[PDB]
Formats: C-alpha cells, structure tokens, sequence
C-alpha cells in the first residue's frame, strides 16, 4: 500500500514503545496524519488526529509526531490493555483519496500461565430426535493460547468427526477454544471423553449416555 | 477542488488556491441547523369527525371541510414565513463571515501589505501554495520574509 | 318536552287524552358566554378556566391544558417562552485579571 | 452520536449490495462520512466518502466505476452500493463520520460494522441446541449448521451480558459452521432465574429463542 | 487604562431569535407559568349565573325551568354563565320519565 | 454595585469601575417596551356553542372541539414568533449601544490614547475613580493632564 | 388523495387532504432553503483560465 508500518512491535509492561509510519510527499508530506486503534472483531477508534491531537477519551500516555514524509506514534508506560492492532492514515493528493498503513500488531508481554477450564456437554434429547448427536467441549481461560484436543471414545480415540476452532483470546487476556464431536445416535459406547492437553498437562471431562 | 471559504494567490507562480476549513464549516453548520429546525416543526394532522355520518350530517361535513381548508392555508403561510426567515438568517451570516475573513487577512501578513478594499491584498513578498497554505492554516508569519 | 319558537313563528301540537297543555312559556333573548364548571362559586377571579377553575392572570401566558375560558385570561402557549432581559454572554474576559 | 449500519447481507457474485448507515441522536449531515472496508485478516481500506451538505462525493481509484455512495439528507442516512460482486469483496464494511465537512480530518466515530459474504448458493438458518449446567455454573446455547457468517447471540433479550462468552465459529468440511455460547452466573441463580438464548440470523432471517433448564 | 464594555452577571441564559437561533444572555424573564387547579368563582366585573334562580332555595335549574311550584321567581340576566349540570335533575313535583 | 453599561480603569490605583446611566437606561427601556407589548396582545377566548346541546348535537360538539384545538396551536405559534422577534430586536440593540460606547471613548480622552480594539484603551495619563467618573459623566477633558 | 406515502421531504405541494401518521406538511409553493454563498457572476481578481 501507501504508508508503511512494521508488522509487529513488542514490549514489557510500563516500557515505552514506538510505531513508525513512512509515506511520501503526496500524502504525509502535504497532509495531516491520523492514528486508529482496533481490538479484534470490533470497529476502529480514533487515537490521534491532526498529527498530535488526542480525543478527550484518550489517555495522555499516547502521543504522536510527524517529521518529513514520516510519522510516529509513541506509547509511554505500556499497559496490558494496549495490546491491539494500530493503523496510520492520511489524505493523498496524487491518488485523491484516503490511504492506510498495513497495520501494526502490538503485543504486551508478561501474561501468567493459566490452566484450561473445560466443560463437556452431551447430545441433547431434541437433537437425537432429529437423528443427530453433537458432543460440545468448551475450553476457556488458558494461557499460552496453544491447546490440542483428543476425543476418547470409550478409551480408544476417534479418528473422525472432530472439528476444533482456533484459539481466540478472551477479554481477560487468556485464551478460549472449542471442539465438536459429531456422531450418529447409534454411535452415541458407554463413555465419551474430551481431552485437552495444555503445556504438557492434560485436563479431562467425560459424559455418559 | 474542496473548500467554500478560502484564499487566493496571484504573483509569478500563476494563480493558487486554498480553503479556510473553520469558516467553511461554520457557514455549513448554520445551514444544517436551519434544515433540522424546519424538518422538526410539529403540526397536528386533520381527520374526519368520528360522530358525523354521511347523508345524515352533510351540513356539518361541509363546515368540517371548510375548517380544514382554512387551516391548510394558514399553516402554509406560517411555514412559508419560517423558510423566509431561515433564508434571512443564513444570508446575513455570510456577511459576518466575510468581514471576519478580512479582519483575519489584516491580522496576518502585516502592514507591509496594502489592502485593495476588495477582500484582496497586494503583498511585498511572493506567496504560492506553501505560503498560502500557512495563511489558510493561520500559522503564516510575516517575518519569514523579513517583514513587519 | 319543549319546542323552540324563533322569530315570532307559531308552533303546533297534536294530542289525545292526558295532554299537558302549555301555559307559561319561556321568553329569552341575548347570548350568555358558557363554559363547564362546578358549584359553588367561591369569591371572585379575573378568569374562569374549564380545567383550572378560577385563576388570576399573574403572567401574560400559560403552559398546560388548553381549555375553554372567559374573562381576562392568560394565553395558552406550547413552550415556556422567555423574554430577553440582559446583555450578551462573554464568560469573562481578562481585561484586568485580579480579584 | 451513534451510527447504526444495516444488517448482514448474502449475495450472488455479479449482483450487487447496498449498505445504509443511519445516525441516531443527532444529524451527521454537516460532516463528511467515509466508507472503509476490512478484508479478513487484512487492513483498513478506503472506498470513498460523502459530504452531503457540501455536495461532494469522492471515490478511491481502486473502486472508481464500481462503487456508488449516496445520502438522504432528510432521513440523516448514507448509503453505499457496490456492483459486480466477487469473493474478493467478502469483508466487513465500516462507515465513519469525520470531524469536519471534508475527508482530511480523522474519522472519530464509526459503525458497528456490516459484514457481507459473497458466494453462489442458498443459505441456511441453524437449529438452536442448548447445553445444560458450587459458586458459579455454566450454561450454553449450541448453534449448529449455518451458512454463512455472522450470527449474533443475545441472552435474556440482551439484558444479561455479564460472563457471556460467544465462541468463534468452526467451519465444517460440509460448508456450514457451528457456533456456541458460554455464559456463567452464580450457582444459586439456578431455580429463580430462567435464562433465554436468542440467536438471530439475518442472511436466512432466523430468530429463534431458546431457554435452557438445569 | 480606560475600557468601555458592558458588565454582566457572567451567567448564560439561552433565548431564541427569529434569524440567529439560540443566544446566551445575562438575564431572562419567563413569560409563562403552569397554572394549578382550584374552585370556580364569580368572574370579576360581571354578574355570573350559576343557578338560574339562586333565590329559589332547594330548587334545581330543571325544577325552575319546568316551573315547579315554589321554584318560581325572577331569573337574573347574565352575560356569563356556568354549565354545572351536564344532565340536569329534578328534586320534586310529579314524577317524570326524563330520558 | 449598580450599573449595567459602564467603564473600567486599570493603572497603579488597581482597578476601578463606573456606570454609564443613559446607555444602561436605554437598554432597559428597550426590554420594557417589548415586555409591555407582549403583555398587551389581545386574543379572543373560546367558549361553548350556546345552541349546541349535549347528546343531541354530539357531532357538532366534536367539530367545535376541533376548531378550538387547531386555534390554540395557531395562536401558540403566532405568540412564539412574537417573542422570538422581540428577542431579536433586544439583542441587536446591544450591538448598537456598544458601538456607540466605543465612539464615545474615542471622542473623549483624545488621540493621546491608543485603542486596543477591545472596547478598551491605553492612556498616557493616570485615571482612578474621579477621572473615570468624569468619563462616565461625559465631562472628562483630556487637557486636565496637558494632553491633546 | 395519495394513499400510502413516505415522508421523503418535510413538506409537500399538491392536493391537501385529511391524513394520519408521520406525514409531510402541505405548502402552497415549492419552498427552498438556502445552501450556499451569495452570487457574484464572477470577478476578475486574477483573470486567466
Ligand atoms: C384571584 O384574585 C382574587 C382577587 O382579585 C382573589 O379573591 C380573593 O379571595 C380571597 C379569599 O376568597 C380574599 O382575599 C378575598 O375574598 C378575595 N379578594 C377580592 C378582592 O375579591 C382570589 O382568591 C384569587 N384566586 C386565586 C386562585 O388565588
Ligand atoms: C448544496 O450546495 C452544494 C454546493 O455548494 C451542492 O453541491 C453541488 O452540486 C452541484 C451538482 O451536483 C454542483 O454545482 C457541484 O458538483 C456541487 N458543489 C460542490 C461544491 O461540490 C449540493 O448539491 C447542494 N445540496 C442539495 C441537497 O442540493
Ligand atoms: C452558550 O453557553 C453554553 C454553555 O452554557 C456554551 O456551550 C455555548 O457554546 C454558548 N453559546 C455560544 C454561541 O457560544
């Protein structure tokens, strides 16, 4: 694209981190730069406007600057809630349009290991009547956000019908996942078990028909 | 080509153009407040009498029609005046803004320039885009070119 | 029952047995201004208002329930209107700045 | 001011779509509004914008000729129409208001975000399945076999919103994704408060309300 | 350093104008009130008819209107009258099927 | 602390204050004329029909109520505009008075002083109460302090 | 007279009639709101192209 920012930056809690934005004479050169902050799955917010101006709702720990055909955002005293994607923007007088950087992901180091909470629901009666059965295994509050799940069909593991989501991070900066087992009501054995292994350790739950 | 309120520059670089954002915006806001106000007038509507029946109460229904007809006319005149008054206020705000733009072109670029009395000025120095952009941004300093 | 005879006109009645024939009749003229109200009337007032009863014109206009009224009455208005009694704003200048 | 974008849309490649914005609690007619999209995993991208009192409409070159942006000043509403649709156009659309009449100022307010999914097939409303549950308990609504994204979960006609954790959806090999929700509330809140799980689905106009008993 | 200007209360009060919209001013006069309900009264400057014949004691208006015995006597003229019975009743004499 | 329109004085004596009686009064009178005018609008009231009886003429009575309802609304709008127009005239008279006060602060205290363009001036001489009181009384002569 | 209609603009011209709901208001002439600056068919404070 038009303005260019680093794909990743990182720091530890309370440190100062900076994010750069390089442009050209036709954009940053002759027009004002704006900055936006975005959390996953929500819309962007305005963080900085007119090069160096914050909204009233924005903390003063945020500051911006502009030099040449370049611009920079600085975040003093990093907090855990500042982990997010950041975009720079400006008008371009050659394209006659607004342009954006590719975005920079800021990661806040420092988060605590957390073992996974597991919940396992058996097929509902309603669903059996519709000649389907779904085993629902809900995994939450783990960190680091890497989990692997095993489905134990009595005591043998099942080779099919397992579908598991990617890990999404929670509101509490820990991660969540979920895995689904799809079986014919006839297959719905005396015991089914969802096995969630997280950093060596394995959490288990079980349901019986 | 944006802007509504703004500035010009002649000179050797040919002609050049730049817009005053705040003056443009305040003119705009004046028009939008009027539009909103005219769009939110509340006037009651007219329906039939519930009690008056056709054939039985034709004499009353004729009077009902008469009340409606006179009411429509009155409200039309009342609404028309509101628009005429709005247009008055919008047009008058123009002169306030222009006069304020002249007093700003008199605060900047110092006594080294001479006023044509045209909204236009004759400056000692050259201008062009960048120098005109600073006039538009309100950051123009005469002392750039060693001037009063 | 009653029947109204206007502008010197003759009315007629047809009847059989048990008739209550008219004797004294009402003679009326002019027009009175009528509104709904309740008795007894207590003291006096500038204005009689169908919803508010007797009221005194303390201010030229009123807000509230419009109704039929007679006398020297405030006039109904939709919003609490305000007359200017002052100078402009100017949250205040430091053409001195002290105390 | 709050600006509400229109519902989720499902379109056949080559057709078009229209996306309307509506601002509530005041007009936005004295400001510029832009349209900005975000492809999955990708960055913000300007489509163009409009400033309806000024009388201006502007377009990004990369979309010139294919997008139409408009506004109805009398209803305080803006619109975006995109023609000749392609799987490449599958993304979240964002409308936002600027600080002034033009496109230079930083857009300070935005929509909740429109998501439009392009493809060549009929859609499907998913069944709602619900999960059953100390200190605290957990309970879930299991939203099975729908196409496409997104779905919204509501619990207790949106009055409940504490401890509600709507999980991401897993795209099955079939084409339809599953979705579920986990909500936590105290244990004794069991036999006095009934929970209600509603799962909207605009593409198929689905809207089932599920309650779930311990 | 001598200035002319205008002193103010330094408090804002919004008023409305015909062409300039809302303006902050240093004072206002409310031109309206919201009245409260009370009893009806005689209208000042007038004779107000309540009962048709107030000197006819223990008689209703309908009684007087029908010429009930002991309910006769002069009816005072009145430019202003109060309607206090939507459905006037009798209180004596020969039984009527009114409705 | 009386006055509404008046003058100030800075300097070494600290700050000092005095009121222009005529300018204060004329502003006042403008407001009182408007109040009187708005207090004396004559509008006819509404009563029942004398001929229309309840039960017999319900259809007419519904129309009567309708005529009253529309009339109240019209008169309310008509009265509201009168107030808005009054406020317009009062606020505009302010600017006339202020401008007239500047031209009076320019007629007095002579060319020896320099105008800030603020309604305020910078004088060569000291002022204080007595000297400011004469400015307020319109009897101030520059030549007191040997000045133009 | 018009049957069902949607309030596209605040006022309408045409046949006045009884109506109910959220309706445009009848007016005698096609009223116009100012949305601009004055005239000035244009000055030669430069004169070029
Ligand atoms: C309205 O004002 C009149 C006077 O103009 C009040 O009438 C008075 O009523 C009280 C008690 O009845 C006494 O002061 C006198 O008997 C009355 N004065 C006169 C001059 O008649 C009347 O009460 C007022 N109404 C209201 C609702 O306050
Ligand atoms: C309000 O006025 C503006 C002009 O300032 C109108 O915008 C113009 O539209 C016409 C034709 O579309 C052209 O003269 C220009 O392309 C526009 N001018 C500018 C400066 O862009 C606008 O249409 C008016 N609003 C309405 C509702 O008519
Ligand atoms: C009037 O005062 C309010 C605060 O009471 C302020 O917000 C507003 O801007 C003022 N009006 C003007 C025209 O400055």
């Amino acid at each position: 694209s038009a303005l260019t920012q680093p794909p990743a930056v990182s720091g530890t809690p309370g440190q100062r981190v900076t994010i750069s934005c390089s442009g050209s004479d036709s954009n940053i050169g002759r027009r004002s730069v704006n900055w936006y902050q975005q959390f996953p799955g929500t819309a962007p917010k305005l963080l900085i406007y007119s090069n160096d101006q914050r909204p009233s709702v924005v903390p003063d720990r945020f500051s911006g600057s502009k030099s040449g055909t370049s611009a920079s955002l600085a975040i003093s005293g990093l907090q855990s809630e500042d982990e997010a994607e950041y975009y720079c923007a400006a008008w371009d007088d050659s394209l006659k349009g607004a342009v954006f950087g590719g975005g920079t992901q800021l990661t806040v180091l420092g988060q605590p290991k957390a073992a996974p909470s597991v919940t396992l629901f058996p097929p509902s009666s309603e669903e059996l009547q519709a000649n389907k059965a779904t085993l629902v295994c809900l995994i939450s509050d783990f960190y680091p956000g890497a989990v692997t799940v095993a489905w134990k069909a009595d005591s043998s593991p099942v080779k099919a019908g397992v579908e598991t989501t990617t890990p999404s991070k929670q509101s509490n900066n820990k991660y969540a996942a979920s895995s689904y087992l799809s079986l014919t009501p006839e297959q719905w054995h005396r015991s089914y078990s969802c096995q969630v292994t997280h950093e060596g350790s394995t959490v288990e739950k079980t349901v019986a028909p | 080509i944006a802007g509504w309120h703004g500035y010009t520059s002649h000179g050797a670089h040919g002609v050049a153009v730049a817009a005053d954002l705040k003056s443009t915006q305040e003119a705009i806001n004046k028009i939008t407040k009027n539009l909103n106000s005219l769009s939110e007038l509340e006037v009651k509507n007219l329906q039939r009498l519930s009690g008056a029946m056709d054939e039985l109460h034709n004499e009353i229904l004729e009077l009902d029609e008469k009340v409606d007809d006179l009411r429509a006319d009155t409200i039309s005149s009342q609404i028309e005046l509101a628009v005429l008054l709005s247009n008055e206020g919008i047009i008058n705000s123009e002169d306030e803004h222009l006069l304020a733009l002249e007093r700003k072109l008199k605060k900047m670029l110092g006594p080294s320039a001479v006023e044509i009395g045209n909204g236009c000025f004759e400056t000692k120095h050259k201008c062009n885009q960048t120098c005109l952009d600073r006039i538009a941004a309100g950051t123009f300093d005469a002392g750039e070119f060693s001037l009063p | 029952d009653y029947m109204v005879q206007k502008s010197g006109k003759t009315g007629t009645i047809t009847y059989q047995r048990g008739i209550l024939l008219p004797q004294k009749v009402w003679c009326a003229s002019g027009r009175s201004k009528v509104i709904k109200g309740s008795l007894p009337l207590i003291g006096e007032a500038d204005c009689l208002h169908e919803k508010y009863g007797g009221l005194n014109k303390s201010k030229p206009y009123y807000t509230g329930e419009h109704a039929k009224a007679i006398g020297n009455c405030p006039i109904w208005v939709k919003t609490p209107l305000k007359l200017a009694n002052g100078t402009k704003y100017r949250p205040p200048a430091k053409l001195l700045k002290e105390r | 001011v709050q600006l509400v974008q229109s519902g989720a849309e499902v379109k056949k490649p080559g057709s078009s779509v229209k996306v309307s914005c509506k601002s509530s609690g005041g007009t936005s007619n004295n400001y510029a509004i832009s349209w900005v999209r975000q492809a999955p995993g990708q960055g913000l991208d300007w489509m163009g914008g409009i400033s309806p009192i000024f009388g201006s409409t502007a377009y990004a070159q990369k979309f010139q000729g294919r997008v139409t942006i408009s506004a109805d000043i009398f209803s305080n509403t803006a619109y975006m129409e995109l023609n000749s649709l392609t799987s490449e156009d599958t993304a979240v659309y964002f409308c936002a208001r600027h600080g002034n009449y033009y496109y230079y100022s930083g857009m300070d307010v935005w929509g909740q975000g429109t998501t439009v999914t392009v493809s060549s097939a009929s859609t499907k409303g998913p069944s709602v399945f619900p999960l059953a549950p100390g200190g605290t308990a957990a309970l879930g609504c299991l939203v099975k076999d729908y196409f496409p994204e997104p779905v919204t979960v509501s619990w207790n006609s949106g009055a409940l919103t504490s401890g509600v954790h709507t999980f991401p959806a897993v795209l099955q090999s079939s084409g339809l994704y599953s979705l579920s929700s986990v909500v936590t509330v105290p244990s004794s809140s069991l036999g006095t408060q009934t929970y209600i799980c509603n799962v909207n689905h605009k593409p198929s106009n689905t809207k089932v309300d599920k309650r779930v008993e311990p | 350093r001598i200035c002319t200007g205008i002193t103010s209360s330094n408090s804002p009060h919004v008023v409305k104008t015909a062409t300039q919209g809302e303006v902050n001013v240093t004072g206002v006069i409310p031109l309206t009130t919201t009245p409260t309900k009370s009893h009806f009264a005689n209208l000042k400057g007038t004779e107000t008819r309540g009962k048709l014949c107030p000197k006819c004691l223990n008689c209703t208006d309908l009684d007087v209107a029908l010429g009930r015995p002991k309910c006769t006597g002069k009816i005072p003229s009145a430019r202003v009258s109060i309607l206090h019975e939507v459905r006037p009743v009798t209180s004596g004499c020969f039984p009527i099927m009114h409705d």
